């Protein structure tokens, strides 16, 4: 009942820039291997034991933010359902430590070597300690994202990532088929050790605030060339494709010969030999069969794009400029090439863009075909293993290869225009990528409310290290994190990227900055004005107005605020050190404005918008959703009903809604060994509890999920389905197989209403109401469901001490959506008895005030720590690998909510 | 929109050449028609110079220029269509850039007047003002991208020196033609010359600006002294001579609106350096502008003469204030307002120099002097009042603000505590006090309900007055 306090160490996670995943058509390999070598570990640098864990983590969902989190903090590998770790004695997942048996079993100590193996096919994650097997595995986990190596640690650690080859020398041989992780570094990037989802970094003058990081997806590696299955070619293009094949083979021959190759009876990479060079006909049937289909794909794409190709000029075919290789020059063929000379031919930038897109498509078609054969990506080329550094879709391709393909295909288009066939570029068709979520895109940093100023002249500076989406200005203390700055009245901001001033909408104002520019934000509450300057120059609107905003009302007050988009970096100087203000003297000092923190001993405390969904009570005044507490009658039990206030109206908000009840039920520490009137002894000795959910007529059950969620559910998914539920299986066996235990862990236990809807070809709307019932035995850890009094096939088993909240996920299709029914079935106690100790033996259903509906909110304010762990990352050497070191301790006082198991 | 290099290529190039050379050749002709039509031709020629891709003034370096008919077209071309075969032979009547600048410098140093150099002022100077800026970006001293800079030589040879010399000579001309009763070319020359002021070097201030503003300030002092004497003697003969001082006020306002729009930009570029490293020349210019603004605030004739000049000549002053936004490219009250006035705008722009003069501790003394000015004490009177009330000067230990203000005050390089002397404090304090007092008086005129002409009686009763 009372909030608990304890001191906990800060924990930080470090990963290489290695991202591997599984997807259909993916160019990636499935099996990967890496090692971690411990050099120094201080078991107790503080009262709390040192933290060191090694494992894998998923890109989407693993967001261990510094400070508080699940449980008592110290979030690291295995503290969520997106990470899988090993501490030497245990396997970690779902913030649960499960012991695992190993020879010489001990906590991670100096000189220990941990070998981590990932197979994406099973899927399975396995470990070895000092070359010895670890008798436990993670399996059957979600593959929604990309996996990367990761180590989570507290202060007192020196560790070394060993990834293979030059970037690290393995001490124990990888198991067969498991590629070293150094082979996964992408062509455009270089191997490095980086933090995960950081909102803060150090920099020359001071800390830089960082926006969200653009991240790849498992689907990105899948090549997606344009559809061509309906391959139809006009006859004049059927004849010319073979000639195009001949000419591209000829240009290939030129590239080889100027590269210094020679006639080769046998193809071989190092020897500089290519059987293709010899003649346009003599070139082998294998290469013809390879590249004729490619030419056909090129033509069919030109058709798909909507370009019209026909015989514009017979004279171009009949007569053409005959290119002549210099008579001095010499080649192994003995036959001077002759491509179409086209210096008199001009291709417009439209056609250049089309060339780029066609090269993209050609590379992607090559990639899909070669993958279907079975090749995979590898930074190191291996032909017998069928690994290439180019089995990657065009976007990730290196600039050199991009340019090579672009030039080849541009000359192909030039040859076609020499043929004279008309080229019709298609009209530009815009599209929206939708890479990240609205909330995952923008991060807002504001000063703490205590620093609110209701009077005076105040100045502060914001330096933009990037030129992208960033907004800077003044906000009211009730600024909502989810809303973008300036859309509402709560903020008055400037967005240079487009030269805009935002307050209740966008208006042009000022000019965009360049990298390194400083924006000076000034507020005068005597004159009730806000002023913006750029590099000491006062920005002006599209008028003579020297002020961005006028007639402001002081009200509660104003606070300095900024927002950074993805890939954006800023530096906020509030003036604690006046000397560090570059443009204060030029503007503001004589005008009478004072730095925001001129005489503050400590740096201003900041809060940031955290895109970690958390459950919050439904506001009574929420425009779209209403909750009614129904008192129990003789026929009906106590209930909580959800109502859509704006249904069937313009401005109605229809989106998936995740709801839980405020209070959980906890399973026992120890599970037991192994006319409709409740029998008193049964109802008093029973350990089974019941609730139900009524889906009203008009609300589609297929759009309804009912069940329980653990307090670690943070997934706000608009396109929710039961397959998105996090899941993992921890399997423990003896030294030689013989699995003795297999436990399934998941945050969400639910049943779909579609499973109970009877199949109907028509008449999906039903006058009846669906009453889904949920039963849990708190002594056997068994969870069952009922449809309308009929037992459902679904059943779950959970471990002791598990906390479960009654949860409903629903997409509203009606004004009246759902009704939590806090009632009882015969010989089954209600949830009140489980929730409240005083009512353990009260069969009477009741809904106390504390019991309330909570709705998942995507974003919430979070205090930024004043100090951050100092982590040293380096490359010790080719053999030694990469090194991560943390030596200085940090501790925080943590406030822990027992019912929510968060801090 | 930087379209010139793509639009004006071969035949448009020839047509624009012909237009340019004809408009220039028109200079020799002298007629009433030419006098009336010269401004429009000058504007057209200036825009043509800004749009043209080639450097007709610098023909010798044409070969490096790619957007030229001579490079684009073969020598066998340009024969079918009549060309001289040489850019120089295109139309020689236009002299080269160096020759024109030498001529302009000679005119300025001689003291040539609009009558002797009407063609220059109205056609040539705008053309140069539009030519030099464009070619500065594409010539040496420009921010060079690696490959584009390293490979082709720049066709143009324009540097900031050319622009600085042109700006000095243009001033230099305005000061020669200050007193004249009729000068309509001044306002056009200012709008054409504004762009080239950004490259203006620091020395230009002491070299040119200080004498000009000093002469104008002296003339304003003489005019207001006259007005005071005319007041003192109150007659119909006093009403006579009111028109004379009026005309002096109008010519003063015309010269001010000619010079200031350039000074504002020169100030805007150098406020940062003047505030970082203190400059006595900038402080003197501040004193000048403050004196002029004081005269403006005290004399009713000067204010309304200014208003009349602006409305009659259709001066917007929007452009002068916001040409920064213009280069960016992103009812009577608005049509003209005091805040628009170049006098008050320049004073506000240069006031921070005045405050940098003043030590932060002196602020209290400044407030006392600002109230004495409200009592209408004289400058010497407030001076001696500050002199004998110096003891009141602020004490840093009492308030923390003064501590961090002193920190920066000492951080200023040239400032040392030994330089500060009681005469310095009193003089600077009373100067800034007068400026600030008149500034608040301008800002809050209390004009409300003074001379109401809402005519509520006649609006409710119009029929009866009829």
């Amino acid at each position: 009942l009372l909030l608990q306090t304890n001191l906990i160490n800060y924990v930080t996670s470090i990963r290489p820039n290695i991202f591997v995943g599984r997807a259909e058509g993916s160019t990636q390999y499935g099996k990967w291997y890496f090692e971690v070598m411990v050099d120094e570990v201080v078991p107790f640098l503080t009262a709390q034991a040192t933290h060191l864990r090694v494992g894998w983590a998923l890109t989407e969902g693993y967001s261990p933010y510094p400070g508080g989190g699940e449980g008592w903090g110290g979030n690291g590998v295995g503290d969520d359902l997106y990470s899988y770790g090993f501490d030497g004695l245990h396997l970690w997942t779902g913030h649960v430590a499960r012991p695992v048996t190993s020879p010489g079993q001990h906590l991670l100590a100096p000189e220990d070597v941990v070998s981590c193996c990932l197979d994406l096919s099973v899927p399975s994650i396995s470990f070895r300690i000092n070359g010895c097997p670890v008798q436990g595995v993670f399996e059957a986990f979600n593959l929604d994202g990309l996996f990367f190596p990761v180590v989570s640690f507290s202060a007192g650690v020196k560790v070394r990532f060993l990834l293979g080859g030059r970037h690290g020398e393995f001490k124990f041989l990888p198991p067969p088929g498991y590629a070293p992780c150094h082979e996964a570094v992408l062509p455009r990037e270089r191997l490095r050790l980086e933090p995960i989802k950081e909102y803060r970094r150090e920099g020359p003058r001071g800390p830089h605030l960082v926006g969200p990081s653009r991240c790849l997806s498992h689907t990105d590696f899948v090549p997606c060339p344009v559809d061509t299955v309906q391959i139809v070619l006009p006859p004049h293009l059927e004849r010319i494709r073979e000639k195009l094949a001949e000419n591209i083979h000829e240009l290939w021959a030129l590239t080889r010969i100027e590269q210094g190759w020679t006639y080769g009876p046998v193809r071989d990479d190092n020897k500089r030999l290519h059987p293709c060079l010899v003649n346009f006909h003599s070139l082998p049937e294998p290469e013809r069969n390879y590249n004729l289909q490619m030419s056909g794909e090129t033509l069919k794409t030109l058709l798909a794009l909507g370009c019209h190709v026909g015989m514009a000029d017979e004279k171009a075919e009949d007569n053409l400029k005959k290119t002549k290789l210099p008579k001095t020059y010499m080649m192994s063929n003995g036959y001077k090439p002759a491509p179409l000379d086209l210096s008199h031919v001009r291709l417009t930038p439209a056609q250049t863009t089309l060339v780029d897109r066609l090269a993209e498509n050609g590379h992607n078609v090559w990639a899909r075909d070669r993958v279907a054969q079975g090749w995979s990506y590898s930074a190191v080329q291996d032909i017998p293993a069928r690994r290439n550094p180019r089995l990657v879709p065009y976007r990730l391709l290196d600039e050199a290869t991009k340019r090579s393909n672009r030039d080849s295909l541009c000359q192909a288009v030039r040859t076609l225009l020499g043929y004279g066939y008309n080229i019709e570029p298609p009209d530009q068709e815009p599209s929206q990528v939708e890479n990240q979520s609205r909330w995952d895109r923008v991060r807002i940093f504001r000063a703490e409310k205590s620093y609110t100023v209701q009077s005076g002249r105040w100045y502060f500076e914001f330096e933009a290290v990037t030129t992208g989406e960033m907004r800077v200005g003044w906000a009211r203390p009730e600024l909502r994190p989810d809303v973008e700055l300036g859309a509402d009245e709560l903020a008055y901001v400037f967005n240079g990227h487009r030269g805009q001033r935002w307050h209740l909408g966008s208006e042009p104002f000022g000019r965009p900055w360049q990298s390194g520019d400083v924006v000076g934000c000034m507020i005068d509450l005597t004159e009730n004005t806000i002023i913006f300057t750029l590099n000491g120059e006062v920005l002006m609107s599209d008028s003579g107005s020297e002020t961005a905003f006028r007639e402001i009302e002081i009200g509660d007050g104003f606070l300095p605020v900024c927002s950074l988009g993805p890939g954006q970096v800023g530096h906020l100087n509030l003036g604690q050190d006046v000397s560090s203000l570059r443009f204060f003297a030029i503007c503001g000092l004589q005008e009478g404005f004072e730095p925001f923190a001129i005489n503050m001993q400590r740096p201003v405390t900041t809060w940031f918008s955290k895109s970690l969904p958390q459950f919050e009570p439904v506001p009574p005044e929420h425009p779209h959703y209403e909750v009614a507490r129904m008192d129990g009658t003789v026929d009906t039990p106590p209930c909580l009903r959800l109502a859509h206030r704006t249904w069937g109206s313009q401005n109605s908000l229809v989106e998936m809604l995740f709801l839980r009840l405020s209070l959980p039920v906890q399973f026992h520490q120890h599970f037991r060994c192994t006319d409709n009137r409740d029998d008193p002894e049964i109802i008093l000795n029973t350990t089974t509890y019941y609730y139900s959910v009524r889906v009203f007529a008009g609300q589609e059950p297929s759009c309804v999920w009912v069940g329980w969620v653990t307090p670690d559910y943070h997934q706000h998914d608009m396109n929710f389905d039961l397959s998105k539920v996090r899941a993992v299986t921890v399997t423990m066996g003896d030294e030689q197989g013989n699995v003795h235990s297999s436990l399934k862990c998941s945050n969400c236990y639910m049943v779909w209403g579609g499973d109970f809807v009877s199949p109907g070809q028509q008449g999906r709307i039903s006058h009846t109401d669906l009453v889904i019932g949920c039963l849990v035995d708190l002594a056997t850890g068994l969870m069952t469901f009922t449809a309308n009094g009929k037992e459902s096939n679904t059943f779950f088993q959970v471990e002791p001490n598990t906390k479960l909240f009654p949860a409903v996920f629903v997409l509203p299709t009606h004004q009246n959506v759902i009704q939590f029914e806090l009632g009882k079935q015969k010989n089954i106690m209600p949830l009140s008895a489980a929730m409240f100790l005083s009512e353990r033996k009260n069969p009477a259903p009741q809904c106390p005030p504390r019991l309330e509906v909570q709705m998942l909110m995507p974003v919430s304010w979070s205090r930024m720590p004043n100090h951050f762990l100092q982590v040293e990352t380096r490359r010790a050497g080719e053999r030694l690998g990469w090194a991560v070191q943390c030596q200085d301790p940090l501790t925080m006082m943590a406030l822990h909510i027992p019912e929510e198991n968060r801090c | 929109h930087q379209f010139g290099d793509d639009v004006i290529l071969d035949d448009v190039q020839v047509s624009c050449y012909r237009t340019l050379c004809s408009i220039y050749s028109l200079g020799t002709t002298k007629n009433t028609y030419v006098e009336k039509l010269r401004p429009a031709l000058g504007e057209c020629l200036a825009r043509l110079a800004a749009a043209m891709p080639v450097a007709f003034l610098e023909p010798q370096l044409n070969e490096y220029n790619a957007c030229s008919v001579y490079t684009t077209k073969s020598p066998r071309e340009r024969a079918i269509l009549g060309l001289p075969n040489s850019v120089e032979e295109m139309c020689p009547d236009i002299p080269v850039l160096d020759r024109l600048m030498a001529d302009i410098g000679g005119l300025a140093e001689s003291g040539a007047r609009y009558t002797e150099m009407p063609h220059v002022i109205e056609i040539t100077l705008p053309m140069l003002c539009s030519y030099l800026p464009r070619w500065w970006e594409r010539g040496p001293e420009a921010p060079p991208p690696a490959l584009p800079a390293g490979a082709p030589p720049p066709c143009t040879a324009v540097t900031s020196d050319h622009l600085n010399s042109l700006l000095g000579n243009i001033l230099r001309i305005i000061v020669n033609n200050l007193g004249i009763d009729e000068a309509t070319w001044m306002k056009r020359l200012a709008v054409f010359a504004q762009p080239i002021v950004s490259r203006a070097r620091p020395e230009l201030l002491h070299s040119h600006f200080i004498p000009t503003i000093g002469r104008l300030r002296k003339r304003a002092g003489k005019v207001v002294a006259e007005e005071e004497q005319l007041r003192l003697e109150a007659k119909a003969e006093a009403e006579e001579g009111e028109l004379l001082v009026r005309d002096e006020f109008s010519v003063l306002c015309r010269d001010l609106y000619a010079l200031y729009p350039l000074l504002i930009r020169y100030v805007d570029n150098n406020r940062a350096h003047w505030l970082t490293e203190p400059n006595a020349n900038a402080e003197e210019l501040f004193r000048m502008v403050g004196e002029i603004f004081i005269y403006w605030s005290k004399s009713h004739n000067f204010k309304r003469e200014e208003q009349n000049f602006v409305v009659q000549n259709e001066i917007n002053n929007m452009s002068f204030l916001t040409a920064d936004s213009k280069s960016k490219m992103a009812r009577r009250g608005d049509r003209y307002s005091v805040q628009t006035s170049l006098i008050v705008a320049t004073l506000k722009k240069m006031l921070p120099i005045g405050l940098n003069m003043c030590a932060p501790t002196d602020q209290d003394l400044i407030m006392l002097a600002k109230t004495r000015y409200a009592l209408k004490d004289t400058d010497e009177e407030v001076r001696e009042f500050l002199q004998n009330n110096l003891h009141l000067q602020g004490k840093v230990e009492g308030s923390p603000s003064l501590r961090w203000q002193m920190a920066l005050y000492r951080g200023l390089p040239g400032r040392e505590e030994d330089a500060d002397d009681p005469e310095k404090i009193v003089r600077r304090v009373q100067e800034v006090s007068a400026v600030l007092y008149h500034l608040e008086q301008t800002e809050h005129p209390y004009k409300s309900k003074k001379a109401v002409w809402h005519k509520l009686l006649s609006k409710q009763r119009r029929r009866a007055v009829v």
